[PDB]
């Protein structure tokens, strides 16, 4: 299932401690909010103190990884960048 | 003691089950609420010091929750109006949970140490009366109101010569149970501990039958009617 | 944290920019995989190949005709505008060595790997 399916190769960078390992593979339907929850695992943080953004903008939760690719990152060459804060 | 009483709360936010755990109390109230499964599973994990719960009108799949090496070993049940809670789930409840970790060796029910327990509306019959005195040791106060399936045989089999129940029972409620007579009574009498005997507005049952109690009683324990059909001890 | 009333993805993290990853189906009995390139793990391994079928054996390396590798991958919308197909001939005449995409292979790379239950 999930293990077949496209994989999307992400860079997470923060926004003014920090992510080391920030190079992201995952499933094309992983959401931002399994993304945001991984994320806040190996950072040690309540997922409720973080955020995700694109362009400096905010993500929904729901949408998936392919969805932001396609919305703002269509034909462009991997990796898909994003931001968090705290 | 600390009672978190969310009685007919609309909306239980996550917000709200976060403060319940900061708070560790002794006494919960969801009665009435639209709490889930998964909420509920996720506070008893979390409230090793729970001893009073009440859970009237919530749904028996949220009630479920209970059904789980994770129940502590609750004083007070409150369970009364849940639909769906009869026999077959009752046996879920009191049997011993079969979701026990590797490293548990608790195999008895997780409702042992029950002292008060609220069934009022609950579609059961002897069969859940015969799971109670199998597994509840120290039921002391016990409200069967408004049950339908309760019989004089029902107070029979809770006050029979052999039963923990016999001695243990304090307080019991019958109110507008209509199969319960006058003849249930004389079982009571087996009772050394009781004091407190509520059978207002069942319609089998005469002031008659109670002031004869009273003063068949009245050698040993001295019993009243602070109202028709309401024993108490002085 | 906190459930509301009403209420298995796999993500890889590397310090390293990752290598591509090719969605393509080998047989019709086995379906569509994730895959990389061999060139790619060996550059990263910085070993040869020889070792690293030698030390290395349950890894998966699997060849195909690159025409045929040219064909699916460009049917990705992943792969629409990608100046990394560029990199292959859709008429070439060669193989092309793909590894299964595996957690095996993840570790083997350096990378670490989180999992994520509801």
């Amino acid at each position: 299932y999930y293990r077949y399916d496209e994989q999307l190769n992400l860079c997470l960078e923060r926004l003014s401690s920090v992510l080391q390992n920030k190079y992201v593979r995952c499933s094309v339907r992983a959401e931002v909010r399994h993304l945001r929850r991984v994320l806040c695992h190996r950072l040690m943080l309540n997922p409720q103190h973080v955020q995700l953004l694109f362009d400096n903008e905010v993500l929904p939760d729901h949408m998936t990884m392919k969805q932001i690719w396609l919305s703002r990152w269509f034909g462009k060459p991997s990796p898909l960048l994003l931001q968090y804060s705290v | 003691g600390t009672r978190i009483d969310l009685n007919h709360c609309k909306s239980i936010t996550p917000l709200m089950l976060s403060g319940i755990i900061r708070r560790q109390p002794v006494s919960l109230d969801l009665s009435w609420t639209n709490i889930s499964k998964k909420q509920l599973s996720w506070l008893i994990n979390r409230l090793p010091g729970l001893r009073d719960l009440v859970l009237s009108g919530c749904s028996w799949i949220a009630v479920s929750a209970l059904c789980s090496s994770s129940c502590p070993l609750l004083r007070t049940l409150d369970v009364q109006w849940v639909e769906g809670l009869k026999d077959a789930q009752m046996r879920d409840l009191l049997s011993p949970p079969t979701d026990n970790r590797p490293g548990q060796m608790d195999n008895r029910s997780k409702l042992r140490n029950i002292v008060e327990l609220r069934l009022a509306g609950l579609d059961i019959t002897d069969a859940s009366l015969r799971l109670i005195i199998r597994h509840m040791p120290l039921l002391s106060k016990l409200h069967l109101s408004y049950c339908n399936h309760v019989t004089d045989q029902s107070i029979n089999l809770l006050t029979a010569v052999g039963t923990t129940t016999r001695d243990s029972l304090t307080e019991i409620n019958l109110s507008d149970c209509n199969k319960v007579t006058d003849q249930c009574l004389s079982f009571f009498k087996r009772c050394g501990n009781i004091c407190h005997i509520d059978l207002r507005y069942c319609k089998q049952v005469t002031k008659e039958g109670c002031e004869q109690f009273i003063a068949e009683m009245s050698v040993s324990v001295q019993f009243g009617q602070v109202e028709e059909k309401l024993l108490q001890k002085l | 944290n906190p459930p509301g009333p009403e209420d298995v993805f796999e993500f890889e993290f590397s310090e390293t920019p990752l290598l591509p990853c090719y969605n393509i189906q080998v047989s019709v009995a086995q379906g569509p995989r994730n895959w990389l390139l061999l060139s790619d793990v060996l550059k990263k391994l910085k070993m040869s190949s020889r070792i690293f079928r030698c030390n290395f054996p349950n890894v998966e390396i699997v060849t195909i005709a690159e025409a045929e590798f040219y064909r699916q991958v460009s049917a990705s919308l992943l792969f629409s505008c990608s100046k990394d197909l560029e990199a292959f001939n859709p008429e070439s005449k060669e193989l092309l060595d793909l590894v299964e995409f595996t957690n095996e292979i993840q570790t083997l790379l350096g990378s670490s790997v989180e999992w994520l239950h509801p």
